[PDB]
RNA sequence: AUACUUACCUUAAGAUAUCAGAGGAGAUCAAGAAGUCCUACUGAUCAAACAUGCGCUUCCAAGAAGGACGUUAAGCAUUUAUCAUUGAACGUUCAUUGAACAUUGAUGCAAACUCCUUGGUCACACACACGCGGAAGGCGUG
């Protein structure tokens, strides 16, 4: 009922017209965002499926309208995650990475901090870090990415040998926070 | 495994031994029992859990057996879904070492009670 | 994170999420025991093909104890059917008899008189002995001459029931061998206290 | 509102004498439909006018002391 | 002996997985010391839907687990 | 009456009276008159034997056990003689007693 | 009104029917006696393998475990 | 009956659920608790291995190298320095991307720690009871900060350097500020 | 009246044990627990003709190289289905139950 | 009362545990509150179905008698519950 | 540390060897209960700890045992990578709509390298037969 209650509120309609008149005005679209989610409930599976399809399609039009939004990639992927549908959240961050031609570190560190908790299979999970590493490892402020990777490869392996490889790989790279490593 | 388990020992005497407890599923848990109870809820330190797959089960039929191990570490297994436990490794420290260690633990415990009596004064 | 930051972050730092693949057990739809259960009525033939029965002999070992207990109780009841005809008991009034028991062995009858003459004149006194040992058993029967000093000897404050006759506390009753309706002695399942 | 615990709910459900789609434990179990005429603590439930219907022509059974553990689920049809 | 701690779920739409594939969604009207569970508006979800009457009560033997679909 | 509410040390006698004059009177009969009974078990093992003891749990000692079952794949019926057995009552489905 | 113990007391001396847990097997006989644990002792019982008689059994004893319900005929 | 709390070394006179919950949430219990767990870890890290080191039995040993011992004060000082440095390296995380994405349109939903939806309801629920006396949230849009270099942000912080090798830097940077 | 006490009279006696699984076990009883957790040294255990769960539960218990020879097996009570005593043993001696005797004298 | 293992489960409150269920499902998440009867309540739960999928519950409450085991974190290896000789400071009166 | 206030809670039961006698509880009815109960009483069995033996038995040094939650490694072989509705072309293909991890995987077969942790790398001796103290168990005695 709160779906239809959102429809029949005039605030949503006026602001909807404001926005659909103007695509690349971000600040209109931000109020569109804030109205939809803040006017909605605490978002769980109990909420109405029409409203959830609305939030999904809303961010999909957003994200395909402004493809260089890191934070709204994270916001759609995590809000979509809280419902469940982990496989879709993987598809979402991978759509984001494909929009950043698999670069730019923030999507990487957050996808990967996410991916620690989701994916279980070690060889593959480290392979995913490796594909991440050849794309955004050399990045100058990429210290958080490595720190993530080093704490991780310290956690799962038993032999230290795989960890020494990465330590010897760090210090060659000109990182910003080299000095922690 | 030629381990020669104590012919007159049960659970409380089996403490800190490395067990190979086996369940209703046929999964095996391997690790140091550090505690049990009346219902046979075990803790199992550094535990590794091994299955055989359905496919390797064909080779097991009437040999090298690709057992699948996941590593459960400190787990605390239940007395409902088990079958039977055996003993796989003896503990690290021998009977004299365990005995002297228990002596030291008891002396330290009596000392802590003396310190409680001192702070109570 | 939980309440305190330090060890929740650093010390505990739990397990990797764990690798999953395909189980061995059955995924609930078929956890069954045995729905194809036997149809016993065929086996009513095969017991004829099974064809003596061995002696149980342990229930016999318990049944010996049970039958011996019932037989000893029946011998008791045979002693229960088998006290007016008795020559030890004097045909006086039952209401003027006082019973004493828990008596020390070496207690002399003149001392029994001496402790008992305080209330009434005593008619007669029978202290009960074994007939084969002739040790004093430990109980005696007194008839006074009146009922009221037998009753005052039954009423016990500062007096008999609790008096220390030869450095031992004794027990002091009205005679109930003649008086009350259902009385059996110790041998016959009864007795008091 | 308030709490409606299972013991008091089945007693309310016993007074009202409404029809019952009662289910069973696993694939063998056959969905019984009846009217409750009484229960116990062990959830042995004597049900009245029973009709058993196989898992997806239901046949009557009369009145039944149904055993407690085999029950999965009480409903009002 | 101890009554379960479903007090937070007292009016919130929960989803039992019952037995291994039965999945029932209702509102937790009650619980006893055995996790016998009184649900309102049970709506059994098959992966097709089937509604289950006004009130229902489900055996605490058959119940494996339950999720809060409603926010807390 | 409730089980705690009975007492201590009545409880044994109340079980024993429940044994003599309850549903147990088939296993009561079988041990005292040594007639062979037919236990059907959960794993299709029909058992033809004479009963030595009873339990609250229907743990049953059995003497000169015939046992017999059915290998259905065709069918070979296999039998085994087991002279002194101690059988837990959990497997025991139905105790039939022949006259 | 009625509970399983009053219905079971009144059930005594009747041609009872017993569905076991398994649906393969059902015993139609006269009910002799029942405990507090609801064990069942019966007389001259009749098998039914998925419905059809494989014989008449005699005096018979089912454990409380395996029986799914008992009915009055 | 009695619930012995091994940390507090006190008792609960009769176990029930509510005194357990109220005790395990109790600040005294949490303090002695945290002291103990820290304490076990610092014991196990402090405790030397001291293996048996079964010495084998063995010409080419012609070279001899000088060992380097230290003073007992020097030992205790360098051990204290290493203790402090281990404690730093474990605790320290890397800020950067918080300070990097400060002005961002959705920084205040994503990095502000309980607006994320995934971990979000935790930090509200993990908030302690605040019985004693004495957020940049989703409302933030693009038009809050239109032009970040109008109202001066602080520069990017200069990167950190080992003091052990702080003497070996490039003296005299090109291009003074 | 419980019969576990019967088994408690059977330390150092050589039985076989068939389990609810179908595992067959040969080897002496060292003791038995209150709820019949029977501990058994000098086991060799066999699986008659098959159950895949029982195949796994057999092989994985070490020393398989299908008789598996094991030094020491504790077996849980709710796994023990039936237990075959030696035929040399006299049942008339053991079922006497000094506790049940004393209880008869207690009555 | 309890005995050592369910006392340990009472100890590991609010820390990342992993449960197998009898169905083969291995829930994983923070442990809100365990009971003595091993009914355990969990938060931020990531679930592995028997089919091989993975999902995310927020707030699960799994019943005790379908737990296959539970894994607590490693450090509880060193726990004062396991100390065999810790003497009791004069029980209450 | 002390005070005050609030919230919560206050008792599952029994036994600690077993069997047979000595004596007691010297059994409240005409010489006696039966039994049951206790014991620094005795006798027998059992359990636990300690000590000693066993001309006990087995295991203890580049390799042997165990592991890799490592690689070579996309090594080689095989298999699989949604359903429903509608339209069109000759069961298939394409398009639209609606619903719900991973291919460099997964499974099988190995093989090799590297690495890891443990152990009396003991004492004696280096020779032509047919030792003490370690570690684990079994038995015996006290
Ligand atoms: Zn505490």
């Amino acid at each position: 009922d709160k779906y239809t209650a959102l429809i029949h509120d005039e605030n949503f309609s006026t602001l909807t017209l404001n926005v659909s008149r103007y695509p690349k005005s971000l600040a209109y679209w931000e109020k569109l965002l804030n109205y939809i989610v803040k006017a909605s409930a605490p978002i769980c599976k109990s909420t109405e499926p029409q409203l959830l399809k609305l939030i999904r399609c809303t961010y999909s039009s957003m994200l395909n309208e402004f493809p260089y939004l890191e934070n709204y990639y994270i916001d759609f992927a995590l809000l979509e995650y809280k419902l469940g549908n982990v496989s879709m959240s993987h598809k979402i961050f991978q759509r984001g990475l494909q929009a950043f031609n698999q670069r730019s570190l923030l999507l990487w560190t957050s996808y990967l901090k996410f991916c620690n908790n989701v994916i279980s299979h070690q060889k593959q999970l480290f392979k995913k870090y490796e594909t991440a590493e050849e794309y955004v490892g050399l990045h100058f402020f990429s210290g958080e990415f490595w720190d993530l990777y080093l704490e991780q490869i310290s956690s799962r392996c038993t032999s230290s040998k795989k960890y020494w490889n990465v330590l010897r790989k760090i210090l060659e790279i000109p990182l910003h926070s080299f000095s922690k490593f | 495994s030629k381990i020669q388990v104590a012919h007159s020992s049960r659970l409380a005497n089996l403490i800190d031994y490395k067990l190979r407890v086996l369940t209703q599923d046929g999964r095996v848990y391997i690790g140091q029992l550090m505690a049990f109870d009346k219902h046979m809820n075990l803790v199992l330190n550094e535990c590794i859990e091994e299955r055989v797959p359905k496919t390797q089960l064909d080779k097991l039929r009437p040999l090298n057996i690709k057992v699948e191990k996941r590593v459960l570490g400190l787990t605390i297994l239940r007395g409902e879904q088990i079958l039977s436990t055996v003993v796989e490794d003896k503990p690290l420290l021998s009977k004299k070492e365990r005995l002297v260690r228990d002596k030291k633990e008891k002396k330290q415990a009596q000392k802590q009670t003396k310190l409680r009596k001192e702070k109570e004064k | 994170l939980s309440k305190y930051p330090d060890d929740v972050s650093r010390l505990f730092k739990p397990r990797p999420p764990l690798s999953y693949k395909r189980p061995t057990d059955y995924p609930y739809a078929k956890r069954q025991t045995n729905p194809n259960i036997t149809g016993v009525a065929n086996l009513l033939s095969t017991s004829l093909k099974h064809y003596x029965x061995x002696x149980x002999x342990x229930x016999x070992x318990x049944x010996x104890x049970x039958x011996x207990x019932x037989x000893x109780x029946x011998x008791x009841x045979x002693x229960x059917x088998x006290p007016n005809v008795d020559p030890h008991i004097k045909d006086t009034d039952p209401y003027r008899t006082i019973f004493i028991g828990r008596l020390p062995y070496d207690l002399d009858e003149i001392e029994l008189q001496k402790y008992f003459v305080k209330f009434g004149e005593i008619e007669k006194i029978r202290i009960v002995k074994d007939k084969i040992t002739q040790k004093s058993k430990g109980y005696a029967f007194i008839v006074f001459k009146d009922p009221i000093s037998s009753k005052m000897a039954f009423k016990e404050i500062g007096v008999h029931r609790g008096i220390q006759i030869k450095d031992r506390i004794c027990i002091v009753d009205i005679e109930r061998g003649r008086t009350v309706k259902y009385f059996k002695p110790r041998r016959l399942g009864g007795g008091l206290g | 509102k308030a709490m409606v615990p299972p013991i008091n709910c089945i007693f309310n459900f016993l007074q009202q004498q409404t029809p019952v789609t009662i289910w069973l434990f696993e694939q063998i179990g056959i969905r019984i439909k009846g009217k409750i005429v009484g229960f116990d603590e062990f959830m042995n439930v004597v049900i009245d006018e029973a009709v058993e219907i196989p898992v997806n022509k239901g046949t009557p059974l009369g009145k039944i002391l149904l055993k407690g553990d085999n029950i999965t689920l009480i409903t009002s049809a | 002996v101890s009554t379960p701690e479903l007090k937070k779920y007292m009016d919130k739409k929960i989803l039992l997985n019952i037995n291994g594939s039965r999945k029932v969604a209702g509102i937790l009207r009650g619980y006893d010391i055995f996790l016998n569970v009184v649900l309102d508006d049970a709506m059994e979800i098959n992966g097709n839907n089937h509604q289950l009457g006004l009130q229902t009560v489900i055996r605490g033997n058959s119940i494996i687990s339950l999720e809060a679909l409603d926010a807390i | 009456r409730p089980k705690h509410e009975l007492s201590r040390a009545e409880l044994e006698e109340l079980e024993e009276f429940e044994f003599k004059h309850g549903p147990m009177s088939l296993i009561n009969d079988a041990m005292v008159t040594r007639t062979p009974v037919i236990i059907s078990l959960r794993n299709n093992h029909k058992i033809i034997a004479r009963v030595k003891a009873f339990d609250r749990h229907c743990n049953m000692v059995l003497e000169n056990v015939k046992e017999l079952w059915t290998e259905k794949k065709n069918v070979i019926n296999r039998e085994r003689f087991i002279s002194k057995l101690f059988l837990r009552g959990d497997s025991v489905i139905v105790v039939l007693k022949t006259p | 009104p009625v509970n399983p113990k009053p219905f079971l007391k009144g059930l005594v001396n009747h041609r009872v029917g017993v569905k076991l847990k398994f649906n393969s097997t059902e015993y139609r006989g006269t009910l002799v006696s029942t405990d507090n644990y609801f064990n069942l002792q019966l007389n001259e019982a009749e098998e039914f393998v998925a419905g059809v008689s494989h014989g008449t059994l005699g005096e018979i004893f089912i454990r409380c475990n395996n029986v799914l319900y008992i009915r009055e005929l | 009956t009695r619930y012995y709390c091994e940390y507090c070394h006190s008792y609960l006179t009769h176990d029930t659920l509510s005194v357990r919950k109220s005790h395990l949430v109790g600040k005294n219990h949490l303090r002695i608790t945290a002291d103990y767990y820290r304490n076990k870890a610092r014991d196990i890290i402090n405790k030397h291995n001291h293996k048996r080191r079964h010495i084998g039995k063995r010409s080419s040993q012609n070279e001899t190298l000088k060992v380097t011992c230290l003073s007992n004060k020097e030992k205790r000082h360098i051990m204290h320095v290493k203790k402090m440095n281990q404690k730093e390296l474990a605790q320290t995380s890397i800020d950067t991307l918080k300070l990097l994405y400060d002005g961002s349109p959705g920084y205040s939903k994503v990095f502000v720690d309980a607006n994320r939806f995934d971990i979000g309801d935790l930090v509200k629920a993990s908030k302690l009871p605040q019985r004693a006396n004495e957020s940049r949230s989703r409302d933030e849009t693009c038009e809050s900060n239109p032009f970040p270099r109008l109202n001066n942000p602080k520069k990017l912080e200069p990167p950190k350097i080992l003091s052990q090798w702080s003497n070996t830097i490039p003296k005299t940077s090109i291009f003074y500020s | 009246m419980k019969l576990v006490n019967f088994l408690k009279k059977l330390r150092n006696e050589q039985v076989t044990i068939e389990l609810k699984n179908g595992t067959t076990v040969w080897g002496t009883l060292q003791s038995v627990s209150p709820q019949m957790n029977a501990i058994l040294t000098d086991v060799k255990l066999t699986l008659p003709q098959s159950n895949g769960i029982a195949m796994a539960s057999l092989y994985l218990t070490g020393g398989q190289q299908n008789i598996a020879s094991l030094q020491y097996i504790n077996i849980r009570g709710n796994t023990i289905r039936q237990i075959i005593l030696p035929d040399s043993l006299n049942l008339d001696s053991l079922l006497v139950d000094q506790k049940q005797l004393n209880s008869l004298r207690r009555s | 009362m309890n005995g050592i293992p369910v006392k340990l489960l009472n100890e590991a409150q609010g820390h990342i545990v992993s449960l197998e269920l009898t169905t083969g499902a291995t829930y994983r998440g923070k442990l809100v509150e365990s009971e003595d009867s091993m009914n355990v309540q969990l938060r931020d739960v990531i679930a592995t179905e028997p089919q091989g999928a993975v999902t995310h519950m927020d707030q699960i409450f799994v019943r005790g008698s379908q737990i296959k085991f539970i894994v607590v974190p490693d450090l509880l290896k060193n726990a004062p519950l396991f100390k065999k000789n810790s003497s009791r400071p004069m029980p209450p009166i």
